[PDB]
Formats: structure tokens, C-alpha cells, sequence
């Protein structure tokens, strides 16, 4: 029987607070299809293949045979767009700085390379031998004989994987460099702890905690980033999805292109057998006969393309607004982009596809507390203005909320509304005066 | 069947007739006098695609052929009457084919007709149909530094529109009478 | 400008059309009529050559709503981002980037348009940039000092802090700036002088 998970159970009471005194950055990963194959029929020769008296009986059908290139021209167009909402968000090419020292954080993985001939990363150079993707319209000169035999085709995609490759490059230096300015107008440099120690005050933490924290924060994020690379090589179904697409894809081309083979009850599956064997009288319901379920094969092919697409492009959507709200800004809607709080997300390219580095923020270490809503110094309750009011015993004290980091109760941190009578668990308490 | 008789160089058994591809399509023959290989292969083929600009502006066209070296749509002309488009004037040979009466740029602008793999053609300047290599946008160097940060000083207000359709049209359809007239 | 909606409505017509072109494909008969074929037969040879109309004018009718089905079910994913937007983009000010256009959202105007509607989003855009020099920290009496909302920034002599998006300097006191430890873990911290006042 299955199992939900580790059954826990956690201390609730009314008088006592848990709050972290540690942190842990934790890189995520998340996959998503953006486009798949444009594939391209043509009715005249799939049914009627080296058959001048076929053609002119499916003459008789005729406008059937121009809804079949209209969707699969739209689908194949609707591709292309795809491609470009996802990817081309960026109005410029932004370049990385000649040196690179970005404050000790090193974002050598992510980075293009050089020294390959293809300028990708190595993450994306690994993405790229991990998923194995058939032809791509590559020049006839295999199982795409066998389909490209038969008038059916694939078109190759209008962007190229190295230009694909340099809009994500521009996004990585965009964001690295500028910070989420470049994507609400002009790029405007800052350093890159000040940036990160933005990103620490966006999610309720103070940024002394990042300028007094910087080296345990590098030495994080470059151990998840080299764990990152490392889980998604070793493990060989990480990225299953994307695998999924080119499996259905050339599956529904397979059984396409072998259901040419189906008799549907005539003679033969093969026309001049039928010519040659049988008298032309009968013979043209029979070959009528193998039209009609040649087309039904062909009009039920684009209806499962069609159905396909439309969730490729829902897929596209959710890819291009996740690069949107996660790569260019930073967002609060939970778990949106990655398990914790969001810090910052990096695109990398990938068949037919992209990938997020999702960087997040996750408390490590607990401890419990006693708290108390208010303190009644001199009749009066005091709130806190940003905090909690813990006290590890008499020592009350007041701390951030996402970090354990006590300090004085003072009239600086502390708001006064009323008379302490009216809080239930108000708490007798010294608030000193500067 | 139908298609060029073709020189083969696979190998059947000593008993072996037929050759069949995988939807059960005759590949290759036993030729009969002789103890050889034959192989039968569709003779070759491929869509045409015409890239255009607007009737509006002019009437010259380049043709797009998907797939073929350009070394054989030579080879296979209407001969065996328009031959200015499979004769070599303007070649250029991309992943997606060649397309004949269109010339090659080293330039690069903006994307106006997709033709695909990168390339995309246009209508400029004296006047023909140019095919160049798409453009990314401005080039950019942002001027990153540890101890510099750019604030703006001025604003500008900006509003732009969203088209977003929300309904279509309501359709009903008679089955008994459209399917069977009175 | 605008012709999103007239694909709608020329892909409607289209598929429409079709439809009434469609009644004149034999579809392996005699002929697409059907008074001439049951005028010309027998009753039995009739059946045969009918049905074969019959069948095809009702697979065309499948092929018409299918299609139908999977247009309604794009545009209700498309009036279902249109709610969203209302909702949040002209009933609020939304924080999601570029999801009400370019820019800081400030406000948004809809307006009606024939099978859609037209959003008029009023954003914030930063125009004239000016590079400065900044530090994270300002230590003054052993104490670093940190800012409470905003980047310190020096005119080349002089220190001040100023907000993120608009170039406002101030002075830097002790009313703008929070202190937290000594000067000697922060990486780049300056010296300079905090005011009291
Ligand atoms: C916080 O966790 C890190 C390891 O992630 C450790 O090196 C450090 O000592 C911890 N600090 C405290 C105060 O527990
Ligand atoms: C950054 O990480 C890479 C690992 O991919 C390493 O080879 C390189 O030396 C690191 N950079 C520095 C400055 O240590
Ligand atoms: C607080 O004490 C309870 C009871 O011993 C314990 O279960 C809990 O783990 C403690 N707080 C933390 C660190 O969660
Ligand atoms: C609680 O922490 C405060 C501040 O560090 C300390 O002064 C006090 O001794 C601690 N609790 C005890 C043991 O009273
Ligand atoms: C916490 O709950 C218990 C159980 O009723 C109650 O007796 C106690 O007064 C509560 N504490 C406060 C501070 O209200
Ligand atoms: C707080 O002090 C006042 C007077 O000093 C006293 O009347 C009240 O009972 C005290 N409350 C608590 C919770 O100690
Ligand atoms: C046909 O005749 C030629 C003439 O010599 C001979 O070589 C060949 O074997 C003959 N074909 C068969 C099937 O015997
Ligand atoms: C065929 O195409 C290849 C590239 O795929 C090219 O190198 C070659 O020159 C072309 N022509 C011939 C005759 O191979
Ligand atoms: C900026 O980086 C350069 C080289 O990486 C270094 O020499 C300089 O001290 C840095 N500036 C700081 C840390 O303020
Ligand atoms: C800000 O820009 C506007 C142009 O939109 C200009 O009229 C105005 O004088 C500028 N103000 C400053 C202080 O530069
Ligand atoms: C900032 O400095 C860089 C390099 O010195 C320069 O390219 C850029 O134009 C400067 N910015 C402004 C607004 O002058
Ligand atoms: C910087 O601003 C101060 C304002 O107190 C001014 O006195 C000084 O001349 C300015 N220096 C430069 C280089 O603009
Ligand atoms: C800041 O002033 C102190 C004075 O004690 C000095 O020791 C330190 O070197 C100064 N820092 C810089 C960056 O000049």
C-alpha cells in the first residue's frame, strides 16, 4: 500500500515561536517543452502514390486536401511563435564583462564557452547530448527515408540552436550585470552583491545578514550549481519530457506512414494490382474504398497534431511567463519558481525546450522561542514595528522574521497604540529609551 | 509500380525476390534475366515554395525547393517551360534547400519572409529580392563594474496596447438538411 | 494593428465556408445531387450510391465541429487571460513583470472591441541614466552603517543615499540608515561621516 510520506507531527502552543538561525541556498531545476517538430503532407502521393487516374478520382474530394496543409501550415507557424515569446524578450544582445569576478559567486557552468565550437555552456552542452533528437530536416542525400518517401516532411525550425543560444546568453548577462532593469526599460549596472543583497531585503531579510554572510552564500550557490550539473548528468530520466515530445511525434509519423499497408477490405493495398487484376467498373469503388480511409488516417493524424499543439502551446505560455516573472523580476507567488523563497533563475536552451536554474533561499536550522504580542512598558502596549517579540527567558527581545538576530526592545523598533489591558497576552517588559 | 530503375548496392540471400521497406513498400527487385540487386526508388521529388512580395509591389518571385542539393533540380527539369528557376543564376543552398532568383546578402537585417534555419528574405534595392541571415538585434556592453551603479534621473510615461480576442461567433448547424437537401 | 480578431473572424467564415463548398464532391457517386440520383436508379442501386453521399457529407460535419471544439477551447484559454488581466491589471496594480505591459505597472484602461477586448497599459519607464560611485556599507565610528531604504551614492567628493529608480540625494543621517556590527566583515564598507541630528 502506498505510502504519503514521513507522518510528523509539530509542536503547537500557543506562547512559543521557532524561528531559523541558519540558511541554505538550494538551486532547483524545472523543464519545460516550448515547441515540437513541423512536420509537412502532402495528400496526392501519400494516397495516391505514381497514379495519374488516382489523382484525378481524388480530384472529386478535392477541398479536403487544403484543410490538412492549412492546419499543418498554422501549427507549424504557431511553432515558430513559440519559439520567439519564449525566447526573444530581450531587446538587445547584452555581452558578460571581458573579466569576471562577480563578488565570489561563479557562474562558470552557466556561462557560454569559448573554447567549443558551438558557443554553449557546459550545462547546455550536456543537455544537449543527454536528449537524442532524430532528424531535423537535415538535407537528403534510416526511418526518415522511409516518411520522407512518402510526402511526409519536416520542416526545420526558423531559429537556429546557436542563435538560440545568444538570445540566452544576452538574457544570462542581462540579468547578471543589470539586474531585473533590463527588463523594465534600460540596462543599468550594479554590483552584484548589492543586486543579491536586493534580493535578500525582496524576500523580508535584512541585507546586513548578505554583506556579513557573502563567502558561506558563494561557496553555496557554486556547490549547488556543480550538484546541479551533476544530478541532471548522472541521472538519465531527469529530463523525460522533452523526450516525450520527439517519441510521440515520430511514433505518430511511424503509424501514419505504416497504415498505408491497411487494405480497409479492398483487394489489394496497392493500386496497379487493383488496375491490372480487376475491371475498372468496381474498380473505381475500390480504390474509392482505399481513398476514403487513406483520408480518414490523415484527418485523424492532424486532429491528434492539433490537440498536441494546442498543449505544447499552453506549455509555451507557462515557459514564456515563467521567464517573465522568474529570470527578469523576482516573484512572490510561491513555489512558481522553485521550493522556498525566490532569489534569482537562469534560462539555459535545450531541444525543443528550456530549463530554469531556479536559486532559492530555504531556513536551515530552528530553534524555539517564547513570545508575547505586545509589552506594556507604562500602561501602554508596544507592538513590534518589523518582528517578532522572542525571548530566549527575562530577556525579551525583538528579531526579524526570517532570521535569528536579536535585539534591544527600543522606542525605534517599537509602535505604541493603547492601554495594556486590551491585548490578551500582553507581557510586562522594559522598552528602553534613547 | 512506377519510378526510376536504379543501380542498387545492397546484398539479398541467394533465394531472396523482393526488397521492402518498412510500410511493406517494394525497395528492391530480383532482376529477372540476371542474378542482381534491383532497387526502386520513387523518383525524387519535393515540395515548391514561392516566396513573394505583395502583388501590390512587384511580380518577381524566388522558389524555395525543401531538400534537394540544388545538384539535382537541374536534373530534374520540366524537359525531362519555366527553366530560369531550375538553371543557376542565383543559387544559394540552405538547410531548408536552394531558393533560385533570390540573391545571398552579407548583410544582416530584420526578418520579414521566414524561410527558415536563419535565413530570411526581403525586397530591397535597381530592384531584386535579397536573402540574408537573420539579426538578433543592436549589439549590446553593458559597462559592469564593483563599485558602479547607474540611477536614472527622468521618467517617462508610457502606454501601450493589448489585443486579446474573447468570444467567437455562434454557430448551428441542420444536420437533416445540410447532410440531406429537402 | 488589431488583426488578432480578424483572424477569428476570417478563420470562422473559412471554416464556414467550406462546409458549403463541400455538397459539391461526388464522393464516389454518380452525381451530388440528389433528386437526379433517385431518379435515375432503381431503388436498390439508389441505397448503394446515396449512402455514399450520406457518410461523406457526415464525415465533413465531424471534421467541421472537431475543429470547431479545439477553436472554442483556444479561445476560452484566451478569455480566460482576459479575465485574469481585468482582475488584476484594471481592478489593481499589479507587481508581475510584463504581464501588464512594458514597464512599472501603474494603471490599465480597457476598452470593448468586436469578439475582444483592449487593454491600455500605463507604465513607468526610467529614461536618462547616470553612473555613480556606491559602497555597501559607510563605517563611521567602528560601526557600519547600512542603508535603511535606498543605495549610497557619491558625486565624486561627497556621499549621499538616494532611492533605487529615481535620483533624489539626501544627506546621510542616522534617520535613513541602520547600523548593525563593526567595520571589519563587510567587503567594500567606506569611510565617511553619519549626521546626527
Ligand atoms: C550555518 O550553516 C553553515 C553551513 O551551511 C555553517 O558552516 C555555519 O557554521 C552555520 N552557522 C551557524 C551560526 O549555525
Ligand atoms: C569556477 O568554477 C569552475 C568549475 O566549473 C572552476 O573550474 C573555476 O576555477 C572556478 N573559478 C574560480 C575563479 O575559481
Ligand atoms: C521545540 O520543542 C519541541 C518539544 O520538545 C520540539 O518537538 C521542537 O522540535 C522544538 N523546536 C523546534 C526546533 O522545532
Ligand atoms: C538570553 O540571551 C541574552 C542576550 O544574549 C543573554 O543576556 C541572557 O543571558 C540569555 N539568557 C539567560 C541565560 O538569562
Ligand atoms: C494557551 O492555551 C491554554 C489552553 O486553554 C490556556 O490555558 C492559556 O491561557 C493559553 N495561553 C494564553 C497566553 O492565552
Ligand atoms: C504588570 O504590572 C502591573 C503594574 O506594574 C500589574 O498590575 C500587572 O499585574 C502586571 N502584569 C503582569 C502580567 O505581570
Ligand atoms: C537470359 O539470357 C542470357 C543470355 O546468355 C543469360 O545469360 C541469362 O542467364 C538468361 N536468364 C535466365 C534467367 O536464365
Ligand atoms: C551535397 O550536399 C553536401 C552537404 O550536405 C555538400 O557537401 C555536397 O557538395 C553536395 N553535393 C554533392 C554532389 O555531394
Ligand atoms: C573590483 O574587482 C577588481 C578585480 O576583480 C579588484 O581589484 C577591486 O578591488 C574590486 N573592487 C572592490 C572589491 O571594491
Ligand atoms: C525630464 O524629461 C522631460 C522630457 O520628457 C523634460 O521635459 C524634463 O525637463 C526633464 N527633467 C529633467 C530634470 O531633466
Ligand atoms: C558609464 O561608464 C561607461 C564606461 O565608462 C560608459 O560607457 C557609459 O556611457 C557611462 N554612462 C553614462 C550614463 O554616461
Ligand atoms: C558633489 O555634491 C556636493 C554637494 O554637497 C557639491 O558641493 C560638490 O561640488 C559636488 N561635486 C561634484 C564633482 O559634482
Ligand atoms: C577607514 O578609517 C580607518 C580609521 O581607523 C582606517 O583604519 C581604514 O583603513 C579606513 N578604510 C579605508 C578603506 O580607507
Amino acid at each position: 500500500t502506498m505510502s504519503l510520506g514521513a507522518e510528523n507531527s509539530v509542536a503547537y502552543s500557543n506562547n512559543s515561536i521557532a524561528i531559523p538561525t541558519n540558511f541554505t541556498i538550494s538551486v532547483t531545476t524545472e523543464i519545460l517543452p516550448v515547441s515540437m517538430t513541423k512536420t509537412s503532407v502532402d495528400c496526392t502521393m501519400y494516397i495516391c502514390g505514381d497514379s495519374t487516374e488516382c489523382s484525378n478520382l481524388l480530384l472529386q474530394y478535392g477541398s479536403f486536401c487544403t484543410q490538412l496543409k492549412r492546419a499543418l501550415t498554422g501549427i507549424a507557424v504557431e511553432q515558430d511563435k513559440n519559439t520567439q515569446e519564449v525566447f526573444a524578450q530581450v531587446k538587445q544582445i547584452y555581452k558578460t564583462p571581458p573579466i569576471k569576478y562577480f563578488g565570489g559567486f561563479n557562474f562558470s557552468q552557466i556561462l557560454p564557452d569559448p573554447s567549443k565550437p558551438s558557443k554553449r555552456s557546459p550545462i547546455e552542452d550536456l543537455l544537449f547530448n543527454k536528449v537524442t533528437l532524430a532528424d531535423a530536416g537535415f538535407i537528403k542525400q534510416d526511418l526518415i527515408c522511409a516518411q520522407k518517401f512518402k510526402g511526409l516532411t519536416v520542416l526545420p525550425p526558423l531559429l537556429t540552436d546557436e542563435m538560440i543560444a545568444q538570445y540566452t546568453s544576452a538574457l544570462l548577462a542581462g540579468t547578471i550585470t543589470s539586474g531585473w532593469t533590463f527588463g523594465a526599460g534600460p540596462a543599468l549596472q550594479i554590483p552584484f552583491p548589492m543586486q543579491m543583497a536586493y534580493r535578500f531585503n525582496g524576500i523580508g531579510v535584512t541585507q546586513n545578514v548578505l554583506y556579513e554572510n557573502q563567502k558561506l552564500i558563494a561557496n553555496q550557490f557554486n556547490s549547488a550549481i556543480g550538484k546541479i550539473q551533476d544530478s541532471l548528468s548522472s541521472t538519465p530520466s531527469a529530463l523525460g519530457k522533452l523526450q516525450d515530445v520527439v517519441n510521440h511525434n515520430a511514433q505518430a509519423l511511424n503509424t501514419l506512414v505504416k497504415q498505408l499497408s491497411s487494405k480497409f477490405g479492398a483487394i489489394s493495398s496497392v493500386l496497379n494490382d487493383i488496375f491490372s487484376r480487376l475491371d475498372p467498373p468496381e474498380a473505381e469503388v475500390q480504390i474509392d474504398r482505399l481513398i476514403t480511409g487513406r483520408l480518414q488516417s490523415l484527418q485523424t493524424y492532424v486532429t491528434q497534431q492539433l490537440i498536441r499543439a494546442a498543449e505544447i502551446r499552453a506549455s509555451a505560455n507557462l515557459a514564456a511567463t515563467k521567464m517573465s516573472e522568474c529570470v527578469l523580476g523576482q516573484s512572490k507567488r510561491v513555489d512558481f519558481c522553485g521550493k522556498g523563497y525566490h532569489l534569482m533563475s537562469f534560462p539555459q536552451s535545450a531541444p525543443h525546450g528550456v530549463v530554469f536554474l531556479h536559486v532559492t533561499y530555504v531556513p536551515a536550522q530552528e530553534k524555539n522561542f517564547t513570545t508575547a504580542p505586545a509589552i506594556c512598558h507604562d500602561g501602554k502596549a508596544h507592538f513590534p514595528r518589523e518582528g517578532v517579540f522572542v525571548s530566549n527567558g527575562t530577556h525579551w527581545f525583538v528579531t526579524q522574521r526570517n532570521f535569528y538576530e536579536p535585539q534591544i526592545i527600543t522606542t525605534d523598533n517599537t509602535f505604541v497604540s493603547g492601554n495594556c489591558d486590551v491585548v490578551i497576552g500582553i507581557v510586562n517588559n522594559t522598552v528602553y529609551d534613547p | 509500380g512506377t519510378g526510376v530503375l536504379t543501380e542498387s548496392n545492397k546484398k539479398f540471400l541467394p533465394f531472396q525476390q523482393f526488397g521492402r521497406d518498412i510500410a511493406d513498400t517494394t525497395d528492391a527487385v530480383r532482376d529477372p534475366q540476371t542474378l542482381e540487386i534491383l532497387d526502386i526508388t520513387p523518383c525524387s521529388f519535393g515540395g515548391v515554395s514561392v516566396i513573394t512580395p505583395g502583388t501590390n509591389t512587384s511580380n518577381q518571385v524566388a522558389v524555395l525547393y525543401q531538400g534537394v542539393n540544388c545538384t539535382e533540380v537541374p536534373v530534374a527539369i520540366h524537359a525531362d517551360t519555366w527553366r530560369v528557376y531550375s538553371t543557376g543564376s542565383n543559387v544559394f543552398q540552405t538547410r531548408a534547400g536552394c531558393l533560385i532568383g533570390a540573391e545571398y546578402v552579407n548583410n544582416s537585417y530584420e526578418c520579414d519572409i521566414p524561410i527558415g534555419a536563419g535565413i530570411c528574405a526581403s525586397y530591397q534595392t535597381s530592384q531584386s529580392i535579397i536573402a540574408y541571415t537573420m539579426s538578433l538585434g543592436a549589439e549590446n556592453s553593458v559597462a559592469y563594474s564593483n563599485n558602479s551603479i547607474a540611477i536614472p534621473t527622468n521618467f517617462t510615461i508610457s502606454v501601450t496596447t493589448e489585443i486579446l480576442p474573447v468570444s467567437m461567433t455562434k454557430t448551428s448547424v441542420d444536420c437533416t438538411m445540410y447532410i440531406c437537401g429537402d
